[PDB]
Protein backbone atom coordinates (compact mmCIF):
# COMPACT_ATOMS: atom_id res chain seq x y z
CA UNK A 1 0.00 0.00 0.00
CA UNK A 2 3.07 2.64 0.17
CA UNK A 3 6.70 2.15 -1.72
CA UNK A 4 5.29 2.85 -5.48
CA UNK A 5 7.82 2.88 -8.27
CA UNK A 6 10.96 4.66 -8.37
CA UNK A 7 10.76 7.22 -10.95
CA UNK A 8 13.82 9.88 -10.81
CA UNK A 9 12.75 13.43 -11.88
CA UNK A 10 10.45 14.36 -8.89
CA UNK A 11 7.14 14.57 -10.79
CA UNK A 12 4.89 17.60 -10.36
CA UNK A 13 2.53 16.02 -7.95
CA UNK A 14 0.59 12.41 -7.42
CA UNK A 15 -2.79 11.31 -8.77
CA UNK A 16 -4.32 8.65 -7.53
CA UNK A 17 -7.75 7.48 -8.85
CA UNK A 18 -10.13 4.75 -9.58
CA UNK A 19 -9.01 3.88 -13.12
CA UNK A 20 -10.22 0.70 -14.10
CA UNK A 21 -10.66 -0.98 -11.67
CA UNK A 22 -8.22 -0.72 -8.86
CA UNK A 23 -7.21 2.23 -6.93
CA UNK A 24 -3.92 3.58 -8.92
CA UNK A 25 -1.70 5.78 -8.41
CA UNK A 26 0.31 8.47 -11.14
CA UNK A 27 3.03 10.55 -10.92
CA UNK A 28 2.44 13.72 -13.02
CA UNK A 29 5.16 15.69 -15.20
CA UNK A 30 2.99 19.22 -16.10
CA UNK A 31 4.89 20.07 -19.23
CA UNK A 32 3.22 23.40 -19.48
CA UNK A 33 5.30 24.10 -16.07
CA UNK A 34 8.83 25.78 -16.17
CA UNK A 35 9.96 24.45 -13.31
CA UNK A 36 9.64 21.02 -14.73
CA UNK A 37 10.70 21.91 -18.16
CA UNK A 38 12.88 24.71 -19.33
CA UNK A 39 14.40 26.22 -22.33
CA UNK A 40 16.95 23.94 -21.18
CA UNK A 41 15.92 21.46 -18.92
CA UNK A 42 14.78 18.44 -21.47
CA UNK A 43 12.56 15.87 -19.30
CA UNK A 44 13.85 12.00 -19.86
CA UNK A 45 11.59 10.34 -17.23
CA UNK A 46 13.15 7.14 -16.01
CA UNK A 47 11.35 4.32 -14.40
CA UNK A 48 12.57 1.65 -12.39
CA UNK A 49 10.35 -1.60 -13.76
CA UNK A 50 10.93 -5.12 -13.94
CA UNK A 51 8.77 -8.54 -14.11
CA UNK A 52 7.98 -8.58 -10.60
CA UNK A 53 7.80 -11.83 -8.15
CA UNK A 54 4.74 -14.03 -8.92
CA UNK A 55 4.15 -13.57 -5.18
CA UNK A 56 4.09 -9.27 -5.95
CA UNK A 57 1.72 -9.54 -9.22
CA UNK A 58 -2.17 -8.57 -9.73
CA UNK A 59 -3.48 -11.69 -10.66
CA UNK A 60 -5.73 -11.64 -13.68
CA UNK A 61 -7.83 -8.83 -14.85
CA UNK A 62 -11.05 -10.96 -14.08
CA UNK A 63 -12.36 -11.52 -17.67
CA UNK A 64 -10.13 -12.29 -21.06
CA UNK A 65 -10.68 -14.41 -23.94
CA UNK A 66 -9.26 -16.72 -26.04
CA UNK A 67 -10.34 -17.55 -29.83
CA UNK A 68 -9.11 -20.72 -31.64
CA UNK A 69 -10.14 -22.21 -34.40
CA UNK A 70 -10.46 -26.89 -34.09
CA UNK A 71 -10.10 -29.65 -36.70
CA UNK A 72 -7.54 -30.31 -38.66
CA UNK A 73 -8.02 -30.54 -42.28
CA UNK A 74 -10.32 -28.54 -44.85
CA UNK A 75 -14.13 -28.74 -45.64
CA UNK A 76 -14.80 -28.61 -41.59
CA UNK A 77 -13.59 -27.09 -38.07
CA UNK A 78 -14.97 -24.99 -35.29
CA UNK A 79 -14.95 -21.80 -34.70
CA UNK A 80 -14.13 -21.93 -30.66
CA UNK A 81 -13.48 -18.77 -28.52
CA UNK A 82 -13.09 -19.45 -24.31
CA UNK A 83 -13.42 -16.85 -22.47
CA UNK A 84 -12.36 -16.61 -18.68
CA UNK A 85 -14.26 -15.21 -15.66
CA UNK A 86 -11.44 -15.37 -12.80
CA UNK A 87 -13.87 -13.47 -10.18
CA UNK A 88 -14.99 -16.10 -7.82
CA UNK A 89 -17.46 -14.30 -6.60
CA UNK A 90 -19.46 -12.56 -9.25
CA UNK A 91 -20.93 -13.67 -12.40
CA UNK A 92 -21.21 -11.08 -15.64
CA UNK A 93 -22.95 -10.43 -18.88
CA UNK A 94 -20.46 -10.26 -21.68
CA UNK A 95 -21.49 -9.53 -24.89
CA UNK A 96 -20.04 -11.24 -27.63
CA UNK A 97 -19.65 -10.32 -31.27
CA UNK A 98 -18.29 -12.72 -34.10
CA UNK A 99 -18.08 -11.74 -37.93
CA UNK A 100 -17.21 -14.87 -39.87
CA UNK A 101 -16.58 -14.39 -44.14
CA UNK A 102 -18.85 -16.12 -45.60
CA UNK A 103 -16.64 -18.74 -46.55
CA UNK A 104 -16.72 -20.22 -43.28
CA UNK A 105 -20.15 -21.87 -43.89
CA UNK A 106 -21.87 -21.58 -40.29
CA UNK A 107 -23.79 -23.96 -38.36
CA UNK A 108 -25.77 -22.41 -35.86
CA UNK A 109 -27.23 -25.76 -34.65
CA UNK A 110 -23.71 -26.42 -33.60
CA UNK A 111 -23.55 -23.41 -31.19
CA UNK A 112 -22.77 -24.54 -27.76
CA UNK A 113 -22.00 -22.42 -24.98
CA UNK A 114 -20.98 -24.92 -21.76
CA UNK A 115 -19.52 -22.36 -19.41
CA UNK A 116 -19.54 -25.22 -16.41
CA UNK A 117 -19.38 -28.13 -18.27
CA UNK A 118 -22.87 -27.88 -18.52
CA UNK A 119 -24.67 -25.86 -20.81
CA UNK A 120 -25.41 -21.98 -20.66
CA UNK A 121 -28.41 -20.69 -23.01
CA UNK A 122 -26.96 -17.00 -23.69
CA UNK A 123 -29.62 -14.03 -22.63
CA UNK A 124 -30.07 -12.67 -25.65
CA UNK A 125 -29.03 -14.50 -29.39
CA UNK A 126 -28.70 -12.78 -32.42
CA UNK A 127 -27.77 -14.04 -35.47
CA UNK A 128 -27.51 -12.80 -39.17
CA UNK A 129 -26.58 -15.68 -42.03
CA UNK A 130 -24.39 -14.90 -44.97
CA UNK A 131 -24.88 -14.69 -48.41
CA UNK A 132 -22.61 -15.48 -50.54
CA UNK B 1 -46.08 -59.40 -51.04
CA UNK B 2 -43.16 -61.68 -51.87
CA UNK B 3 -41.69 -64.31 -50.34
CA UNK B 4 -38.06 -63.04 -50.88
CA UNK B 5 -38.14 -59.46 -51.09
CA UNK B 6 -39.10 -59.34 -47.03
CA UNK B 7 -35.75 -61.28 -46.22
CA UNK B 8 -33.98 -58.47 -48.53
CA UNK B 9 -35.81 -55.97 -46.93
CA UNK B 10 -34.73 -56.71 -43.46
CA UNK B 11 -31.28 -57.39 -44.62
CA UNK B 12 -31.29 -54.11 -45.78
CA UNK B 13 -32.32 -52.63 -42.81
CA UNK B 14 -30.19 -54.50 -40.84
CA UNK B 15 -27.82 -53.26 -42.60
CA UNK B 16 -28.08 -49.92 -42.42
CA UNK B 17 -29.27 -50.01 -38.51
CA UNK B 18 -25.84 -51.11 -38.10
CA UNK B 19 -24.01 -48.78 -39.66
CA UNK B 20 -26.42 -45.52 -38.07
CA UNK B 21 -25.70 -47.19 -34.94
CA UNK B 22 -21.66 -47.80 -35.71
CA UNK B 23 -18.64 -45.22 -35.62
CA UNK B 24 -18.56 -44.54 -39.48
CA UNK B 25 -21.91 -43.03 -39.13
CA UNK B 26 -20.88 -39.58 -38.82
CA UNK B 27 -17.68 -40.38 -41.40
CA UNK B 28 -20.34 -40.99 -43.96
CA UNK B 29 -22.44 -38.12 -43.01
CA UNK B 30 -19.43 -35.85 -44.05
CA UNK B 31 -18.51 -37.56 -46.91
CA UNK B 32 -19.06 -35.08 -49.80
CA UNK B 33 -20.04 -37.81 -52.55
CA UNK B 34 -22.41 -38.71 -50.94
CA UNK B 35 -23.67 -35.18 -49.20
CA UNK B 36 -24.75 -31.97 -51.47
CA UNK B 37 -25.76 -28.62 -50.46
CA UNK B 38 -29.31 -29.69 -51.12
CA UNK B 39 -29.27 -33.22 -49.60
CA UNK B 40 -27.44 -32.60 -46.37
CA UNK B 41 -29.12 -33.48 -42.92
CA UNK B 42 -26.94 -31.15 -41.46
CA UNK B 43 -28.43 -28.16 -43.56
CA UNK B 44 -31.97 -29.46 -43.24
CA UNK B 45 -30.95 -29.38 -38.88
CA UNK B 46 -29.29 -25.98 -39.93
CA UNK B 47 -32.63 -24.56 -41.84
CA UNK B 48 -34.78 -26.06 -38.71
CA UNK B 49 -32.36 -24.25 -36.42
CA UNK B 50 -32.69 -20.90 -38.30
CA UNK B 51 -36.27 -21.13 -37.99
CA UNK B 52 -36.28 -21.56 -33.73
CA UNK B 53 -34.12 -18.66 -34.19
CA UNK B 54 -36.77 -16.96 -35.99
CA UNK B 55 -34.47 -15.94 -38.81
CA UNK B 56 -35.44 -17.15 -42.21
CA UNK B 57 -33.53 -20.61 -43.36
CA UNK B 58 -32.86 -18.80 -47.12
CA UNK B 59 -31.73 -15.57 -45.83
CA UNK B 60 -28.12 -17.31 -46.25
CA UNK B 61 -26.27 -19.43 -48.20
CA UNK B 62 -26.27 -22.53 -46.41
CA UNK B 63 -29.83 -24.46 -45.96
CA UNK B 64 -31.16 -25.27 -49.86
CA UNK B 65 -34.56 -27.73 -48.67
CA UNK B 66 -37.74 -27.48 -50.02
CA UNK B 67 -40.67 -26.14 -47.77
CA UNK B 68 -41.79 -29.45 -47.82
CA UNK B 69 -39.10 -31.18 -46.60
CA UNK B 70 -38.63 -28.54 -43.92
CA UNK B 71 -42.14 -29.26 -42.58
CA UNK B 72 -41.59 -33.13 -42.81
CA UNK B 73 -38.52 -33.19 -40.58
CA UNK B 74 -39.91 -30.60 -38.11
CA UNK B 75 -42.31 -33.52 -36.92
CA UNK B 76 -40.03 -36.00 -37.89
CA UNK B 77 -36.55 -34.60 -36.84
CA UNK B 78 -36.39 -37.35 -34.00
CA UNK B 79 -36.59 -40.12 -36.03
CA UNK B 80 -34.70 -39.26 -38.93
CA UNK B 81 -33.10 -42.70 -38.95
CA UNK B 82 -36.43 -44.56 -38.73
CA UNK B 83 -37.46 -42.59 -41.40
CA UNK B 84 -34.97 -42.66 -43.94
CA UNK B 85 -35.22 -46.76 -43.34
CA UNK B 86 -38.46 -46.56 -43.76
CA UNK B 87 -38.28 -44.33 -47.33
CA UNK B 88 -35.50 -46.60 -48.45
CA UNK B 89 -38.02 -49.60 -47.77
CA UNK B 90 -40.91 -47.36 -50.11
CA UNK B 91 -38.41 -46.85 -52.71
CA UNK B 92 -37.58 -50.80 -52.97
CA UNK B 93 -40.95 -51.71 -52.79
CA UNK B 94 -42.43 -49.12 -55.38
CA UNK B 95 -39.26 -50.49 -57.60
CA UNK B 96 -39.99 -54.07 -56.72
CA UNK B 97 -43.92 -53.66 -57.99
CA UNK B 98 -43.22 -51.72 -61.07
CA UNK B 99 -40.72 -53.95 -62.15
CA UNK B 100 -43.00 -56.68 -61.67
CA UNK B 101 -45.64 -55.04 -63.81
CA UNK B 102 -43.39 -53.95 -66.65
CA UNK B 103 -42.04 -57.71 -66.99
CA UNK B 104 -45.73 -58.97 -67.09
CA UNK B 105 -46.74 -55.81 -69.74
CA UNK B 106 -42.85 -57.07 -71.24
CA UNK B 107 -43.98 -60.80 -71.78
CA UNK B 108 -47.86 -59.88 -72.87
CA UNK B 109 -46.37 -57.56 -75.54
CA UNK B 110 -43.84 -60.31 -76.37
CA UNK B 111 -46.39 -63.09 -76.76
CA UNK B 112 -49.01 -60.64 -78.71
CA UNK B 113 -46.30 -60.23 -81.22
CA UNK B 114 -45.19 -63.82 -81.66
CA UNK B 115 -48.71 -64.55 -82.44
CA UNK B 116 -48.67 -62.76 -85.56
CA UNK B 117 -44.65 -63.51 -85.93
CA UNK B 118 -43.35 -60.28 -86.44
CA UNK B 119 -39.52 -61.79 -85.28
CA UNK B 120 -36.95 -63.38 -87.85
CA UNK B 121 -36.54 -67.29 -87.46
CA UNK B 122 -33.75 -66.73 -85.94
CA UNK B 123 -34.19 -65.65 -82.62
CA UNK B 124 -34.90 -68.31 -80.00
CA UNK B 125 -32.38 -67.37 -77.39
CA UNK B 126 -33.42 -63.66 -77.74
CA UNK B 127 -36.56 -63.26 -76.15
CA UNK B 128 -37.88 -62.61 -72.61
CA UNK B 129 -39.00 -65.61 -70.96
CA UNK B 130 -40.49 -66.02 -67.63
CA UNK B 131 -38.16 -68.22 -65.49
CA UNK B 132 -35.68 -65.56 -66.50
CA UNK B 133 -37.81 -62.81 -65.13
CA UNK B 134 -39.50 -64.44 -62.57
CA UNK B 135 -36.49 -62.69 -60.23
CA UNK B 136 -35.77 -59.43 -62.08
CA UNK B 137 -38.35 -57.37 -59.31
CA UNK B 138 -36.21 -58.89 -56.69
CA UNK B 139 -33.05 -57.97 -57.97
CA UNK B 140 -34.29 -54.57 -58.48
CA UNK B 141 -35.08 -54.11 -55.27
CA UNK B 142 -31.95 -56.16 -54.02
CA UNK B 143 -29.49 -53.89 -55.85
CA UNK B 144 -31.73 -50.66 -54.65
CA UNK B 145 -31.17 -51.54 -51.41
CA UNK B 146 -27.96 -53.61 -51.16
CA UNK B 147 -25.56 -51.73 -52.68
CA UNK B 148 -22.91 -49.26 -51.18
CA UNK B 149 -24.49 -46.18 -52.91
CA UNK B 150 -28.21 -46.06 -52.00
CA UNK B 151 -26.63 -47.60 -47.86
CA UNK B 152 -23.93 -44.48 -47.78
CA UNK B 153 -26.90 -41.99 -48.92
CA UNK B 154 -29.29 -43.61 -46.07
CA UNK B 155 -26.61 -43.57 -43.62
CA UNK B 156 -25.38 -39.60 -44.19
CA UNK B 157 -29.66 -39.13 -43.85
CA UNK B 158 -29.20 -37.22 -47.45
CA UNK B 159 -32.53 -36.31 -48.67
CA UNK B 160 -31.69 -37.77 -52.02
CA UNK B 161 -33.59 -40.74 -50.41
CA UNK B 162 -36.31 -38.77 -50.77
CA UNK B 163 -36.20 -37.67 -54.02
CA UNK B 164 -35.83 -41.02 -54.71
CA UNK B 165 -38.37 -42.62 -53.07
CA UNK B 166 -40.91 -39.62 -54.91
CA UNK B 167 -39.15 -40.73 -58.40
CA UNK B 168 -39.65 -44.58 -57.36
CA UNK B 169 -43.10 -44.14 -56.70
CA UNK B 170 -43.57 -41.86 -60.09
CA UNK B 171 -42.62 -44.91 -61.81
CA UNK B 172 -44.63 -47.21 -60.02
CA UNK B 173 -47.68 -45.10 -60.53
CA UNK B 174 -46.83 -44.54 -64.11
CA UNK B 175 -46.44 -48.43 -64.65
CA UNK B 176 -49.96 -49.19 -62.94
CA UNK B 177 -51.70 -46.66 -64.98
CA UNK B 178 -52.50 -44.11 -62.36
CA UNK B 179 -52.27 -40.84 -63.98
CA UNK B 180 -53.22 -38.51 -60.98
CA UNK B 181 -50.97 -40.37 -58.88
CA UNK B 182 -48.34 -40.37 -61.78
CA UNK B 183 -48.83 -36.36 -62.26
CA UNK B 184 -48.54 -35.83 -58.09
CA UNK B 185 -45.43 -38.20 -57.61
CA UNK B 186 -43.99 -35.87 -60.43
CA UNK B 187 -44.81 -32.75 -59.16
CA UNK B 188 -43.28 -33.34 -55.98
CA UNK B 189 -39.87 -35.02 -57.43
CA UNK B 190 -40.01 -31.90 -59.79
CA UNK B 191 -40.68 -29.48 -56.59
CA UNK B 192 -37.59 -31.21 -54.88
CA UNK B 193 -35.04 -32.16 -57.82
CA UNK B 194 -35.67 -29.86 -60.55
CA UNK B 195 -34.75 -32.80 -63.30
CA UNK B 196 -37.49 -34.76 -63.21
CA UNK B 197 -39.03 -32.87 -65.81
CA UNK B 198 -37.69 -34.72 -68.10
CA UNK B 199 -39.55 -37.66 -66.77
CA UNK B 200 -42.55 -35.89 -67.87
CA UNK B 201 -41.88 -37.29 -71.68
CA UNK B 202 -41.55 -40.92 -70.93
CA UNK B 203 -44.21 -41.41 -67.93
CA UNK B 204 -46.98 -40.22 -70.65
CA UNK B 205 -45.95 -41.93 -73.24
CA UNK B 206 -46.13 -45.36 -71.46
CA UNK B 207 -49.75 -44.17 -70.10
CA UNK B 208 -50.62 -43.52 -73.51
CA UNK B 209 -48.92 -46.79 -74.40
CA UNK B 210 -50.83 -48.25 -71.16
CA UNK B 211 -54.20 -47.08 -73.13
CA UNK B 212 -53.26 -48.28 -76.45
CA UNK B 213 -53.90 -44.54 -77.45
CA UNK B 214 -51.60 -43.70 -80.88
CA UNK B 215 -48.92 -41.52 -80.40
CA UNK B 216 -49.53 -39.33 -83.62
CA UNK B 217 -50.42 -36.23 -85.11
CA UNK B 218 -54.16 -36.63 -86.37
CA UNK B 219 -54.76 -38.23 -83.46
CA UNK B 220 -57.27 -36.28 -81.38
CA UNK B 221 -57.31 -38.91 -78.44
CA UNK B 222 -54.02 -38.46 -77.80
CA UNK B 223 -53.78 -34.73 -77.82
CA UNK B 224 -56.65 -34.72 -75.13
CA UNK B 225 -54.85 -36.64 -73.02
CA UNK B 226 -51.59 -35.17 -73.28
CA UNK B 227 -53.47 -32.42 -72.10
CA UNK B 228 -54.78 -34.03 -68.99
CA UNK B 229 -51.72 -35.40 -68.15
CA UNK B 230 -50.04 -32.02 -68.58
CA UNK B 231 -52.77 -29.89 -66.77
CA UNK B 232 -52.76 -32.40 -63.63
CA UNK B 233 -48.66 -32.70 -63.70
CA UNK B 234 -48.43 -28.60 -63.88
CA UNK B 235 -51.68 -27.74 -61.56
CA UNK B 236 -49.97 -30.35 -59.27
CA UNK B 237 -46.92 -28.78 -59.20
CA UNK B 238 -48.07 -25.27 -58.86
CA UNK B 239 -50.39 -25.74 -56.25
CA UNK B 240 -47.70 -27.57 -54.04
CA UNK B 241 -45.35 -24.24 -54.75
CA UNK B 242 -48.22 -22.26 -53.63
CA UNK B 243 -48.02 -24.29 -50.72
CA UNK B 244 -45.13 -24.43 -49.93
CA UNK B 245 -45.15 -20.42 -50.19
CA UNK B 246 -47.73 -20.37 -47.38
CA UNK B 247 -45.48 -22.44 -45.21
CA UNK B 248 -43.00 -19.83 -45.13
CA UNK B 249 -45.54 -17.18 -46.13
CA UNK B 250 -42.32 -15.87 -48.32
CA UNK B 251 -41.27 -16.51 -51.89
CA UNK B 252 -37.56 -16.98 -50.74
CA UNK B 253 -37.52 -21.19 -51.73
CA UNK B 254 -37.90 -20.54 -55.22
CA UNK B 255 -34.44 -18.91 -55.51
CA UNK B 256 -32.70 -20.47 -52.83
CA UNK B 257 -33.97 -24.11 -54.18
CA UNK B 258 -34.52 -23.59 -57.88
CA UNK B 259 -31.76 -21.00 -58.61
CA UNK B 260 -29.30 -22.78 -56.72
CA UNK B 261 -29.81 -25.70 -58.28
CA UNK B 262 -29.52 -23.63 -62.19
CA UNK B 263 -27.01 -21.08 -61.29
CA UNK B 264 -24.52 -23.16 -59.07
CA UNK B 265 -22.83 -20.69 -56.92
CA UNK B 266 -21.67 -23.45 -54.07
CA UNK B 267 -18.91 -25.18 -55.93
CA UNK B 268 -18.60 -27.67 -53.10
CA UNK B 269 -17.06 -30.85 -54.61
CA UNK B 270 -19.43 -33.67 -55.64
CA UNK B 271 -19.05 -36.21 -58.48
CA UNK B 272 -20.42 -34.20 -60.75
CA UNK B 273 -19.00 -32.25 -63.95
CA UNK B 274 -19.91 -28.93 -62.33
CA UNK B 275 -17.89 -27.94 -59.29
CA UNK B 276 -14.34 -27.71 -60.70
CA UNK B 277 -15.48 -26.12 -63.97
CA UNK B 278 -17.12 -23.46 -62.49
CA UNK B 279 -14.40 -23.03 -59.56
CA UNK B 280 -12.03 -22.50 -62.47
CA UNK B 281 -14.02 -20.67 -64.68
CA UNK B 282 -13.06 -17.13 -66.94
CA UNK B 283 -15.76 -14.67 -65.05
CA UNK B 284 -17.29 -13.21 -68.47
CA UNK B 285 -17.75 -16.56 -70.64
CA UNK B 286 -19.16 -18.18 -67.31
CA UNK B 287 -23.13 -18.04 -68.20
CA UNK B 288 -22.70 -19.25 -71.49
CA UNK B 289 -21.69 -22.70 -69.91
CA UNK B 290 -24.38 -22.50 -67.08
CA UNK B 291 -26.76 -21.87 -70.08
CA UNK B 292 -25.42 -25.29 -72.03
CA UNK B 293 -24.58 -27.35 -69.06
CA UNK B 294 -28.54 -27.09 -67.70
CA UNK B 295 -29.52 -27.08 -71.08
CA UNK B 296 -27.11 -30.54 -71.25
CA UNK B 297 -29.82 -32.40 -68.66
CA UNK B 298 -32.61 -31.29 -71.01
CA UNK B 299 -31.49 -31.75 -74.25
CA UNK B 300 -31.85 -35.62 -74.86
CA UNK B 301 -35.42 -36.17 -73.67
CA UNK B 302 -36.74 -35.15 -76.96
CA UNK B 303 -34.55 -37.37 -79.30
CA UNK B 304 -34.53 -40.37 -77.09
CA UNK B 305 -38.38 -40.04 -76.80
CA UNK B 306 -38.72 -39.90 -80.69
CA UNK B 307 -35.98 -43.00 -80.81
CA UNK B 308 -37.76 -44.89 -77.68
CA UNK B 309 -41.11 -44.19 -78.67
CA UNK B 310 -42.13 -47.45 -78.18
CA UNK B 311 -39.74 -48.68 -74.92
CA UNK B 312 -40.83 -45.41 -72.81
CA UNK B 313 -39.42 -47.45 -69.77
CA UNK B 314 -36.31 -47.88 -71.08
CA UNK B 315 -36.01 -44.19 -72.37
CA UNK B 316 -37.05 -43.50 -68.59
CA UNK B 317 -33.85 -45.35 -67.51
CA UNK B 318 -31.87 -43.67 -69.74
CA UNK B 319 -33.23 -40.07 -68.88
CA UNK B 320 -32.90 -41.22 -64.67
CA UNK B 321 -29.15 -41.53 -65.85
CA UNK B 322 -28.49 -38.76 -67.34
CA UNK B 323 -30.46 -37.03 -64.32
CA UNK B 324 -28.04 -38.31 -62.37
CA UNK B 325 -24.69 -37.95 -64.17
CA UNK B 326 -25.70 -34.47 -65.62
CA UNK B 327 -26.56 -32.42 -63.00
CA UNK B 328 -25.95 -29.57 -60.47
CA UNK B 329 -24.83 -31.15 -56.97
CA UNK B 330 -25.60 -35.05 -57.83
CA UNK B 331 -24.79 -37.00 -54.80
CA UNK B 332 -23.99 -40.54 -55.18
CA UNK B 333 -27.55 -41.74 -54.23
CA UNK B 334 -28.61 -40.66 -57.76
CA UNK B 335 -26.70 -42.64 -59.18
CA UNK B 336 -28.10 -45.46 -56.95
CA UNK B 337 -31.82 -44.83 -58.56
CA UNK B 338 -30.85 -45.90 -62.26
CA UNK B 339 -28.54 -48.38 -61.15
CA UNK B 340 -30.74 -50.38 -59.16
CA UNK B 341 -32.77 -50.74 -63.17
CA UNK B 342 -30.24 -52.72 -64.37
CA UNK B 343 -31.28 -56.17 -63.81
CA UNK B 344 -34.50 -54.82 -65.88
CA UNK B 345 -31.80 -54.98 -68.95
CA UNK B 346 -29.36 -58.10 -67.85
CA UNK B 347 -30.51 -59.96 -70.18
CA UNK B 348 -28.89 -57.43 -72.71
CA UNK B 349 -25.92 -58.60 -71.36
CA UNK B 350 -25.18 -60.59 -74.85
CA UNK B 351 -24.65 -57.57 -76.63
CA UNK B 352 -23.31 -54.78 -73.92
CA UNK B 353 -19.76 -53.87 -76.05
CA UNK B 354 -16.83 -53.69 -72.84
CA UNK B 355 -19.09 -53.83 -69.06
CA UNK B 356 -16.11 -55.51 -67.78
CA UNK B 357 -13.83 -52.39 -67.79
CA UNK B 358 -16.86 -49.90 -67.16
CA UNK B 359 -17.75 -51.73 -64.22
CA UNK B 360 -14.32 -51.94 -62.82
CA UNK B 361 -13.70 -47.73 -64.06
CA UNK B 362 -16.43 -46.91 -62.02
CA UNK B 363 -15.54 -49.26 -58.98
CA UNK B 364 -11.96 -48.03 -58.87
CA UNK B 365 -13.34 -44.25 -58.75
CA UNK B 366 -16.11 -45.06 -56.13
CA UNK B 367 -13.10 -46.56 -53.96
CA UNK B 368 -10.60 -43.76 -55.14
CA UNK B 369 -13.06 -40.50 -54.34
CA UNK B 370 -12.54 -40.83 -50.64
CA UNK B 371 -9.05 -41.78 -51.01
CA UNK B 372 -7.76 -38.70 -53.23
CA UNK B 373 -10.38 -36.54 -50.87
CA UNK B 374 -8.10 -37.29 -47.67
CA UNK B 375 -5.03 -36.73 -49.63
CA UNK B 376 -5.75 -33.26 -50.46
CA UNK B 377 -8.20 -32.33 -47.65
CA UNK B 378 -6.84 -33.86 -44.84
CA UNK B 379 -3.64 -34.56 -45.60
CA UNK B 380 -1.59 -31.97 -48.24
CA UNK B 381 -0.25 -34.79 -50.32
CA UNK B 382 -2.51 -34.13 -53.24
CA UNK B 383 -4.20 -31.68 -54.58
CA UNK B 384 -7.80 -30.63 -56.34
CA UNK B 385 -6.64 -31.90 -60.02
CA UNK B 386 -6.71 -35.21 -58.12
CA UNK B 387 -10.38 -35.50 -57.64
CA UNK B 388 -10.99 -33.47 -60.62
CA UNK B 389 -9.59 -35.95 -62.67
CA UNK B 390 -11.62 -38.79 -60.73
CA UNK B 391 -14.59 -36.98 -61.24
CA UNK B 392 -14.06 -36.97 -65.02
CA UNK B 393 -13.28 -40.61 -65.14
CA UNK B 394 -16.20 -41.43 -62.73
CA UNK B 395 -18.62 -39.52 -65.25
CA UNK B 396 -17.09 -40.98 -68.69
CA UNK B 397 -17.51 -44.64 -67.17
CA UNK B 398 -21.07 -44.08 -66.16
CA UNK B 399 -21.64 -41.76 -69.73
CA UNK B 400 -20.39 -45.28 -71.41
CA UNK B 401 -21.99 -47.38 -69.62
CA UNK B 402 -25.27 -46.09 -69.94
CA UNK B 403 -24.29 -45.54 -74.22
CA UNK B 404 -23.43 -49.18 -73.81
CA UNK B 405 -27.09 -50.43 -72.35
CA UNK B 406 -28.52 -47.92 -74.78
CA UNK B 407 -27.01 -49.47 -77.54
CA UNK B 408 -27.41 -52.95 -76.61
CA UNK B 409 -31.12 -52.41 -76.63
CA UNK B 410 -30.99 -50.99 -79.62
CA UNK B 411 -29.14 -53.93 -81.04
CA UNK B 412 -30.81 -56.36 -79.32
CA UNK B 413 -34.46 -54.50 -81.10
CA UNK B 414 -32.58 -54.76 -84.53
CA UNK B 415 -32.17 -58.64 -83.51
CA UNK B 416 -35.46 -59.16 -82.89
CA UNK B 417 -36.54 -57.37 -86.14
CA UNK B 418 -33.71 -58.82 -88.60
CA UNK B 419 -32.26 -61.91 -87.83
CA UNK B 420 -28.81 -62.62 -86.25
C1 LIG C 1 -9.12 -37.44 -67.31
C2 LIG C 1 -8.02 -38.06 -66.42
C3 LIG C 1 -6.87 -37.09 -66.01
C4 LIG C 1 -7.25 -35.56 -65.88
C5 LIG C 1 -6.04 -34.58 -65.71
C6 LIG C 1 -4.76 -35.23 -65.00
O1 LIG C 1 -3.81 -34.23 -64.55
C7 LIG C 1 -4.20 -33.45 -63.41
C8 LIG C 1 -3.53 -34.09 -62.08
C9 LIG C 1 -2.20 -33.28 -61.68
O2 LIG C 1 -2.04 -33.20 -60.28
P1 LIG C 1 -1.02 -32.00 -59.53
O3 LIG C 1 -1.86 -30.85 -59.04
O4 LIG C 1 -0.10 -32.69 -58.59
O5 LIG C 1 0.15 -31.34 -60.75
C10 LIG C 1 0.31 -30.04 -61.10
C11 LIG C 1 0.64 -29.03 -60.08
O6 LIG C 1 0.76 -29.46 -58.75
C12 LIG C 1 0.81 -27.69 -60.42
O7 LIG C 1 1.11 -26.76 -59.41
C13 LIG C 1 0.68 -27.28 -61.78
O8 LIG C 1 0.86 -25.94 -62.09
C14 LIG C 1 0.38 -28.24 -62.77
O9 LIG C 1 0.25 -27.83 -64.11
C15 LIG C 1 0.18 -29.61 -62.47
O10 LIG C 1 -0.11 -30.58 -63.50
C16 LIG C 1 -1.12 -30.44 -64.46
O11 LIG C 1 -1.51 -29.30 -64.69
C17 LIG C 1 -1.80 -31.60 -65.28
C18 LIG C 1 -1.60 -31.55 -66.86
C19 LIG C 1 -2.38 -32.63 -67.70
C20 LIG C 1 -3.49 -32.08 -68.66
C21 LIG C 1 -3.97 -33.05 -69.79
C22 LIG C 1 -4.50 -32.35 -71.07
O12 LIG C 1 -3.23 -35.50 -62.27
C23 LIG C 1 -3.46 -36.40 -61.27
O13 LIG C 1 -2.73 -36.26 -60.28
C24 LIG C 1 -4.55 -37.52 -61.26
C25 LIG C 1 -4.26 -38.83 -62.08
C26 LIG C 1 -5.27 -39.19 -63.24
C27 LIG C 1 -5.83 -40.66 -63.27
C28 LIG C 1 -6.47 -41.16 -61.94
C1 LIG D 1 14.64 25.14 -14.48
O1 LIG D 1 13.48 25.76 -13.99
C2 LIG D 1 13.43 25.97 -12.57
C3 LIG D 1 13.16 27.45 -12.36
O2 LIG D 1 13.46 28.20 -13.52
C4 LIG D 1 14.69 25.48 -11.84
O3 LIG D 1 14.63 24.07 -11.65
C5 LIG D 1 16.00 25.87 -12.52
O4 LIG D 1 16.44 27.14 -12.04
C6 LIG D 1 15.86 25.93 -14.04
N1 LIG D 1 17.07 25.45 -14.69
C7 LIG D 1 17.56 24.21 -14.57
C8 LIG D 1 18.83 23.93 -15.32
O5 LIG D 1 17.00 23.35 -13.89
Amino acid sequence: DNETLEVHPPPTTTYQDVILGTRKTYAIYDLLDTAMINNSRNLNIQLKWKRPPENEAPPVPFLHAQRYVSGYGLQKGELSTLLYNTHPYRAFPVLLLDTVPWYLRLYVHTLTITSKGKENKPSYIHYQPAQD
Amino acid sequence: MAAPLVLVLVVAVTVRAALFRSSLAEFISERVEVVSPLSSWKRVVEGLSLLDLGVSPYSGAVFHETPLIIYLFHFLIDYAELVFMITDALTAIALYFAIQDFNKVVFKKQKLLLELDQYAPDVAELIRTPMEMRYIPLKVALFYLLNPYTILSCVAKSTCAINNTLIAFFILTTIKGSAFLSAIFLALATYQSLYPLTLFVPGLLYLLQRQYIPVKMKSKAFWIFSWEYAMMYVGSLVVIICLSFFLLSSWDFIPAVYGFILSVPDLTPNIGLFWYFFAEMFEHFSLFFVCVFQINVFFYTIPLAIKLKEHPIFFMFIQIAVIAIFKSYPTVGDVALYMAFFPVWNHLYRFLRNIFVLTCIIIVCSLLFPVLWHLWIYAGSANSNFFYAITLTFNVGQILLISDYFYAFLRREYYLTHGL
